[PDB]
């Protein structure tokens, strides 16, 4: 039972930096013949995990010069010179000296300079009313970086559980997410509140932006 | 083509089964020993089982022990795994792997994916999200089982600006997404 730590889980690398990453094993990868039983993979964003490395400092076939795996005994490390587009993706490691296991994964994105999210709030549609409820989207869309935080506001009430959010990977070609978020609500309850709010805070903005709407306007 | 190909995921209800098998093209199969890693939907990777060349060796992770088989067919070039009594948590996408001679997994499929739910088909409801110097406009795609759907905008003729984001499972155990654009107002 060998236990892979990987760290850091994500690191944002500006272009044409280096890149460095760890993983550490909770024993020696070293085996009596002289190999260290680690490899690391890459999974670009959609694609199938690939061979980076083997055997500690291996390079596979394909792999360019900038890509370089070095360490000994518990403590290895993956090295990236020049860090570009094509490098994003989950960096795992493996042992394979005992019955395989993975580490946990650290996710390569590309850093840029703080973009703040455009925020746009929808009422739900008259057919989805007609069924019986009432889904209430908002958009924050292309901002950087990642980390954002949505507040859901019914009459100024501020809301809790009853809301979901999901989150694009980086854009490839301007580095930044969106994210959607959606408030669902049964018609009945709907009906009985006016203003419907979503407060959005990020690092772009110097205090929370609120779109809102006035249900029935 | 130096390929792995796996096929047989799908959709079941938790207790039931499913057979999964992987075609190896453009190398000499039978001299290779084979793995089946799996990722659960925003999860790491994890090993699953491991066979021999010569069908010997065979190891399981321990959650799947006593309930997957893995085998081979040397004659056909093909790799299965045999996944009884599935639990939930046996949702994920299922890579077969080939193992080189130092214990590197060099090559992998493309995966297929397996969903292990008590839920049962649903096609979704499709709504607008219209619009209030830019506008955003797009689809909520409502309440659909199982994973996935797919959406464009404009036959195809609208990609710039498009955000089609992940669908979250609902507790009603139905997915629902939405796809957005931005546009000039």
């Amino acid at each position: 039972d060998i236990v892979m730590t990987q760290s850091p889980l994500s690191l944002p690398v500006t272009p044409g930096e280096p890149a460095s990453i760890s993983c550490r094993s909770s024993q020696s990868l070293l085996h009596s013949n002289g190999y260290n039983y680690l490899d690391w993979y890459l999974q670009k964003p959609g694609q199938s995990p690939q061979l980076l490395i083997y055997l500690g400092s291996n390079r596979a076939s394909g792999v360019p010069d900038r890509f370089s795996g070095s360490g000994s005994g518990t403590d290895f490390t993956l090295k990236i010179s020049r860090v570009e587009a094509e490098d994003v993706g989950v960096y795992y490691c493996m042992q394979a000296l005992q019955t395989i296991t993975f580490g946990q994964g650290t996710r390569l994105e590309i850093k840029r300079t703080v973009a703040a999210p455009s925020v746009f709030i929808f009422p739900p549609s008259d057919e989805q009313l007609k069924s019986g409820t009432a889904s209430v989207v908002c958009l924050l869309n292309n901002f950087y970086p990642r980390e954002a935080k949505v507040q859901w506001k019914v009459d100024n009430a501020l809301q809790s559980g009853n809301s979901q959010e999901s989150v694009t990977e980086q854009d490839s070609k301007d580095s930044t997410y969106s994210l959607s978020s959606t408030l669902t609500l049964s018609k009945a309850d709907y009906e009985k509140h006016k203003v419907y709010a979503c407060e959005v805070t990020h690092q772009g903005l110097s205090s929370p932006v609120t779109k809102s709407f006035n249900r029935g306007e | 083509q130096v390929q792995l190909v796996e096929s047989g995921g799908g959709v079941v209800q938790p207790g039931r089964s499913l057979r999964l098998s992987c075609a190896a093209s453009g190398f000499t199969f039978s001299r290779y020993g084979m793995h089946w890693v799996r990722q659960a939907p925003g999860k790491g990777l994890e090993w699953v089982a491991v066979i021999w060349y010569d069908g010997t060796n065979k190891d399981y992770t321990d959650s799947v022990r006593g309930r997957f088989t893995i085998s081979r067919d040397n004659s056909k070039n093909t790799l299965y795994l045999q996944m009884n009594s599935l639990r939930a948590e046996d949702t994920a996408v299922y890579y077969c792997a080939r193992e080189d001679w130092a214990e590197a997994f060099d090559m992998w499929g493309q995966g297929t994916t397996v969903t292990v739910s008590s839920a049962s088909t649903k096609g979704p409801s499709v709504f607008p999200l219209a619009p209030s110097g830019t506008a955003a406009l797009g689809c909520l795609v409502k309440d659909y089982f199982p994973e996935p759907v797919t959406v464009s905008w404009n036959s195809g003729a609208l990609t710039s600006g498009v955000h089609t984001f992940p669908a979250v499972l609902q507790s009603s155990g139905l997915y629902s997404l939405s796809s957005v654009v931005t546009v000039p107002s």
